[PDB]
């Protein structure tokens, strides 16, 4: 279990998954042209997780780029990193979808997720041991949350056996494009829900906040938060891209963060949140990496109980001090952590840092208090829903009132499944 | 002589294994290339050293070895590694595909599609003995494959090879060491499915032994190479029996005879001193007296528990070093006399001694400084029962919300297999507890 | 911010240390199955010590000694005295006892019978000391804190759980003259209040009654019993080098007959304190067994002898 | 204190010393693999059924 497939799906799908290979590849010391022009050995010894060794000794993202319009992926082809994307692995429709749910899911997407299987395949064909796959996405518009849980509907078809990965951005009238996006997400969540291992919530909510507040950016473009989101990213794939100790896959993680198998939401967050030139101290790494402020998902996690977590260091440190850190938040907010599953925080390091910081901490929580951020879209829905509004925009692409019911339904027995293990 | 087969399951049986092999040849004078200088029969011979390794007509000294895992890169560090040229690759068995910490995955799924071809290269070894007594099996309670495929290993051991003795090296699971959530539940998983299939089991807590890296080595943060390292010395000591001129524990079935009378209460309780920093730059050297006095001691155990509330069945004393029955007869007298050493109504109190003389061997540029002589005792306490109590209820507060279940279900395994093992750990519990008040 | 869990709520005792910490701004209390405590406050049947510190980061410590219930259960004290040579077969302080399962006058104890003809079977002390003006039996009750390190610590206060009913020879089947337990009386309270004479009124009446000292007479006598009877289960107890450590609050009942002679009835494991006496003894656990191991931003007497012989 | 059972050799010596006196067939295993098998296989099934849908 080495190779993952990449597929970035829809306007925000496409430029935070564009970010991230720019990320990664700095990291790898891939250049814009797929050359390698490092440093390390331990930069190259699981490149190929993530990219394909070509002709010459290029490297080439294991990534497919999905759109139902043209515009997005034509930034990303001339942009800064464009030109490392394989060629054919940019499929791409031309009508748009709207920012409806159902134009994704039924209509116009149905029409070319064919040709996106179609590289999926052709990626998969040429991988050793495929692990799985992860998506980048949001759920509030149509082309991601529509044809992009269209296409993890189909996958778990043809890879029944392999992992289903998501950075799924949710929703918020903070950070709107359309009023849609509460019906969009909660079409959407269902397909999470059913279809999914593992969902990195990505709140925009909780990107524009930590914008706002704790970075003092007055006015935050989507680049702003798409920082904050490719830097998480990088956290939560480090264990995948570096050596090593825990032989890390995308499976393990999956079999001890998900006691639950609908419970597979997790709340992700990052310490120190940049825009320095002090390092901070192995105490302060881990404060602020358990600190509400550092979250990407708008939860307190006071307001619920951890499941699970697992942590992931970066830098050179010591690792008496972080054990004893660790241990000091555990056993001084151990309300917060449930006690039928013992020992359940699971601490990682990698020497190797992120571009510009010296260490850093990347933090992945199974709260309950995930369930906050699906009664907030769950609100949102019912407030248009009682009175049928804008739902002439579905029922013309095929869709009945019955589906938006079951959806609805389905995400509140989430929200039960969450305050069940939240109380026990 | 009676040859012994050695198979390492998983990640941690293969290190150990590592660990344990590399101390040996040390110990008999056989190089990383395999030639044994002190050898004189060329291509084969009958010596006590030959039921650890085979010999071929080049001078080749080979371990009667199998490495098992389900994944390729933690094996792939002995193909390429300092002891390459010692093993026939066919001794050296690969996976694509882990376990991921799932006993259902590595007993029922991945398990399924490798155990024929491991038994044929079990049977590989087993066909150049001239009388095998059986297996020693190293593995993990925490990891998929090292709980669940090892437990179907030992299912099959007993079909095939129902004359033979099976001993285990266990490596309990401790959250200060890489620990995943879900290893008490594999722990008594294969626990239930091994018992009736083992003969005598040595667990190693690795909590016990990351303590004794951190106070004993001055080891701010062990590694597995050193706690493995360490482990390989106790295990040495259990072995060298087996592989030196000697009287006691000289067979696979000794062992039991000596250390096991209650087949299910099967786990002895390993204790070792001294324990001494290859950086401490003055060291007073202990004698027999304060080493023997030392076995009694909690934190020299193999697993933290409390002898004293708690019976003998058995007390094996593995001395390798400057040591004579008299030194020991005296220490054993003043301990018998300072300490609380209850034995069980049916059983002799008393001590089984086996000395050998030559000291014990360390790794050049190891943890371990020389010593002049050290010890390893071996008693079947009911205090161990303490650790089986610890693991049984993590399993209980997880299995009450039945967390974590689905994962082992979705392998083809069925809900009851938690309760039906979880029950046989009650059982076993209990029969402790009788034994031992 | 020290933790500590509470698992047994009949305690007079640990319900006054509980409420004690926690009034201290320094110690949250959790829940009960909670395994991250640094203090367990634990149950008296079946208190789980093979789950003791083996967690990572805590300093784990416990109210209760394991192994010390061989001191408190009246059988098994039979058997550790009989059988220790440190205290003989031949003990001078301790009541002639015997043990069958199931003057020449005895009594039997685990309900009590006091005959010739009729668990433990003990020399009954026909000829105990006598309160005046009363004529009236009497216990002595003494409070020991043993700590993690083994120091023994005697609580200055005691009690005299007295009679309030003339002792008799003749008559053994009437109990209130014979038996003087607090619970068995409740004439309740005529001499002293609940009946209890506490130290200082009792060094008084020795003065004028027969000119002596409670320290002389008696108390010389108690402390050689208790430190006799607990260093001989030191090392089965002893927390010394252990994962976890121990202390414990004991409760020794002492009975003196006519010429002054103290004599050991029973080792009390999990003790009530007397009802003034808790507000100075309980502060003193916290302050010696517990702020010790766990120390924040002398009412005991501490035992021990070292002769040389 | 008897040291009873004294065996020496040049490497070594052993010694007593008494301080007092007092399986499934190879079917039935591949049997309950193929019934997870089974059960495995029959949850793949409910998959792919309830994805035909
Ligand atoms: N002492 C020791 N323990 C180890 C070693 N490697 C892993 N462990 C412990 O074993 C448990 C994890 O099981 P592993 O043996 O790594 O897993 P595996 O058997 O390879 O199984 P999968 O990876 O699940 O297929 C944890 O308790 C680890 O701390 C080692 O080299 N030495
Ligand atoms: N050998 C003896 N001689 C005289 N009196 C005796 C005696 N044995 C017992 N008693 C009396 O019987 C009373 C109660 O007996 P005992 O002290 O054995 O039970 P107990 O369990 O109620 C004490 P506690 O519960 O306070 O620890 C004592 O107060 C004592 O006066
Ligand atoms: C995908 O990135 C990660 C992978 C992993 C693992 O592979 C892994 C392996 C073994 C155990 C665990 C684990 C995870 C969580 C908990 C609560 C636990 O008890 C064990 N994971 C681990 C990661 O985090 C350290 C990964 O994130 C980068
Ligand atoms: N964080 C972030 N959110 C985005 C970005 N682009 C769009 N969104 C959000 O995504 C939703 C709109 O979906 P979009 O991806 O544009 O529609 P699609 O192209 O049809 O999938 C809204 O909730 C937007 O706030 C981005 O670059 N970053
Ligand atoms: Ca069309
Ligand atoms: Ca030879
Ligand atoms: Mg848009
Ligand atoms: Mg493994």
């Amino acid at each position: 279990m080495r190779e993952i497939v990449h597929i970035q799906a829809g306007q925000c799908g496409n430029q935070i998954g564009a970010k991230f290979w720019e990320v990664i590849s700095d990291e790898h010391g891939i250049d814009p042209t797929g050359s390698y022009h490092g440093d390390s050995d331990l930069q190259l010894e699981r490149i190929n997780v993530y990219y394909n060794e070509a002709t010459g000794n290029k490297y080439v993202p294991r990534a497919i780029l999905v759109d139902l319009e043209p515009g997005t992926m034509d930034s990303v082809r001339s942009g800064p990193f464009g030109q490392i994307f394989r060629p054919d692995n940019f499929v791409f429709g031309q009508s748009g979808a709207g920012n409806n749910w159902a134009k994704g899911h039924y209509t116009e997407g149905a029409e070319l997720v064919d040709s996106v299987l179609d590289v999926v395949r052709k990626e998969s064909e040429s991988c050793d041991c495929l692990q799985g796959f992860q998506l980048t996405h949001s759920l509030g518009g149509g082309t991601g949350s529509g044809m992009g849980t269209l296409l993890i509907s189909k996958i778990r078809e043809e890879y029944p056996d392999r992992i289903m990965n998501t950075f799924s951005v949710m929703p918020s009238p903070k950070v709107s494009d359309t009023v849609v996006e509460p019906y969009n997400a909660t079409l959407s969540v269902h397909q999470l829900v059913e279809n999914t291992d593992e969902t990195y919530c990505i709140d925009n909510e909780a990107l524009y906040d930590i914008c706002f507040r704790t970075l003092k950016l007055t006015t935050p473009t989507y680049g702003d938060l798409n920082h904050l989101v490719s830097a998480t990213m990088s956290g939560v794939t480090t264990c995948l891209r570096f050596p090593g100790q825990l032989n890390a896959d995308l499976r393990k993680l999956a079999v001890n963060m998900v006691p639950f198998p609908r419970l597979h939401f997790f709340m992700p967050g990052f310490a120190p949140l940049t825009s320095q030139y002090r390092a901070l101290t192995v105490p302060e790494l881990t404060q602020q990496m358990f600190d509400s402020k550092n979250m990407m998902a708008a939860c307190d996690p006071r307001h619920g109980r951890y499941l699970t977590v697992a942590a992931i260091f970066r830098g050179r440190m010591s690792m008496k001090e972080v054990d004893e850190q660790m241990l000091n938040v555990q056993n001084k907010n151990s309300s917060y952590f449930v006690e039928w599953i013992p020992n359940n925080v699971k601490t990682a390091v990698c020497d190797i840092p992120p571009r510009g910081l010296k260490m850093s901490a990347t933090f992945i929580g199974n709260s309950t208090a995930i369930q906050e951020l699906f009664k907030r879209i769950s609100e949102q829905f019912t407030a248009m829903f009682r009175r049928k509004a804008f739902l002439h925009w579905y029922t013309g692409e095929g869709m009945d009132e019955m589906e938006f019911t079951e959806a609805e339904s389905n995400m509140n027995d989430l929200v039960s499944e969450y305050q069940q293990y939240q109380d026990a | 002589m009676r040859e012994c087969i050695s198979i390492h399951v998983g990640q941690a049986g293969v290190q150990i294994g590592n660990a344990c092999w590399e101390l040996y040849c040390l110990e008999h004078g056989i190089q990383p290339d395999g030639q044994m200088p002190s050898d004189k029969t060329i291509g084969g011979g009958d010596d006590s050293f030959n039921t650890f390794f085979s010999e071929t007509g080049a001078g080749k000294h080979v371990p009667r070895a199998v490495f098992v895992d389900l994944e390729p890169t933690v094996i792939d560090e002995v193909r390429t590694g300092t002891y390459r040229q010692l093993f026939h690759p066919e001794q050296l068995i690969t996976g694509k595909e882990d376990a991921a910490n799932n006993y259902a995955r590595g007993h029922y799924t991945i398990g399924k599609e490798i155990i024929d071809l491991v038994l044929d290269r079990i049977r590989k070894l087993a066909d150049q003995c001239t009388g095998l007594q059986g297996f020693l099996v190293f593995h993990s309670f925490g990891g998929g494959t090292g709980s669940g495929f090892t437990s179907l290993l030992m299912e099959r051991l007993s079909v095939d090879y129902g004359k033979k003795s099976k001993l285990e090296f266990s490596i309990y699971p401790a959250p200060q060491v890489s620990t995943a959530v879900v290893e008490p539940y594999n722990s008594i998983l294969t626990t239930h499915t091994t018992l009736e299939h083992s003969d005598c089991a040595f667990m190693v807590d690795n909590e016990a032994i990351y303590d004794i890296c951190r106070r004993n080595l001055d080891i701010e943060r062990p590694t597995y190479t050193n706690l493995n390292r360490l482990i390989s010395q106790i295990v040495s000591s259990i072995t060298a029996s087996l592989r030196f001129d000697g009287a006691l524990n000289v067979d696979l079935t000794e062992f039991q005879t000596n250390l096991v009378p209650y087949p299910r209460i099967h786990f002895p309780l390993a204790t070792y001193a001294p324990v001494i920093s290859a950086e401490k730059a003055y060291h007073e050297q202990l004698s027999v007296a304060e080493i023997t006095n030392a076995c009694f001691e909690p934190a020299n155990q193999m697993v933290k528990c409390d002898p004293r509330h708690g019976k003998y069945m058995a007390c094996c004393l593995l001395y390798r070093g400057d040591v004579v029955p008299k030194d020991v007869n005296a220490a054993i007298a003043t301990i018998k006399t300072k300490r609380s050493i209850q034995f069980v109504d049916w059983c002799p109190t008393g001590f089984k001694v086996g000395i050998n003389y030559q000291p014990p061997t360390v790794v050049p540029g190891g943890d371990l400084a020389k010593v002049q002589r050290a010890v390893c005792m071996l008693s079947n306490t009911t205090a161990i029962a303490e650790a089986w109590a610890r693991l049984d209820h993590k399993f209980d507060l997880m299995y009450a919300k039945r967390a974590f279940v689905h994962w082992y279900v979705g392998e083809g395994m069925e809900e009851g297999e938690f309760s039906e093992a979880r029950e046989d750990m009650a059982a076993l519990e209990k029969d402790y507890e009788e034994v031992g008040v | 911010m020290y933790t500590f869990v509470v698992r047994d709520e009949n305690s007079s005792v640990y319900a006054e240390v509980s409420r004690l910490l926690l009034a201290t701004g320094q110690w949250k209390r959790l829940r009960k199955d909670n395994p991250r405590f640094n203090l367990m406050l634990g149950e008296r049947n079946r208190l789980p010590f093979g789950r003791l510190g083996h967690e990572p980061g805590l300093v784990q410590l416990v109210n209760y000694y394991r192994g010390a219930d061989k001191l408190c259960r009246k059988a098994s004290l039979v058997k550790l005295i009989k059988t220790s040579p440190e205290l003989s077969e031949s003990c001078t302080w301790f009541p002639e006892s015997y043990v069958i399962y199931p003057g020449n006058v005895w009594i039997a104890k685990s309900g009590i019978l006091i005959s010739s003809e009729a668990h433990v079977i003990q020399k009954y002390l026909e000829k105990p000391l006598l309160l005046e003006p009363g004529h009236r039996k009497f216990d002595i009750r003494s409070w020991v804190l043993v700590d993690h390190l083994y120091n023994i610590y005697l609580y200055r206060e005691g009690v005299l759980r007295t009679s309030s009913e003339p002792y008799n020879s003749a008559n053994f089947q009437d109990k209130t003259c014979h038996l003087t337990n607090h619970c068995i009386q409740k004439n309740y309270g005529r001499y002293e209040e609940g009946n209890e004479m506490f130290f200082e009124e009792f060094n008084q009446y020795l003065m004028d009654a027969l000119n002596t000292t409670l320290e002389n007479s008696i108390l010389l006598q108690i402390k050689h019993i208790i430190r006799s009877c607990l260093m001989c289960i030191e090392p089965a107890i002893s927390t010394k080098h252990l994962h976890y450590q121990s202390f414990q609050l004991f409760g020794f009942d002492f009975m003196v007959d006519e010429e002054l002679k103290v004599w050991l009835i029973e080792v009390n494991g999990a003790p009530a304190c007397a009802q003034k006496l808790y507000a100075e003894l309980c502060q003193g656990i916290v302050d010696v067994a517990i702020s010790s191991v766990f120390p924040l931003a002398s009412i005991f007497i501490k035992l021990h002898h070292h002769h040389h012989h | 204190m008897e040291v009873i059972e004294l065996n020496k050799c040049t490497s070594g010596q052993s010694f007593e010393v008494i301080l007092k006196p007092p399986d499934p067939s190879l079917e039935e295993i591949q049997k309950k693999l193929e019934a997870a098998e089974e059960r495995r296989k029959y949850q793949e099934a409910e998959l792919l059924k309830h994805l035909a849908e």
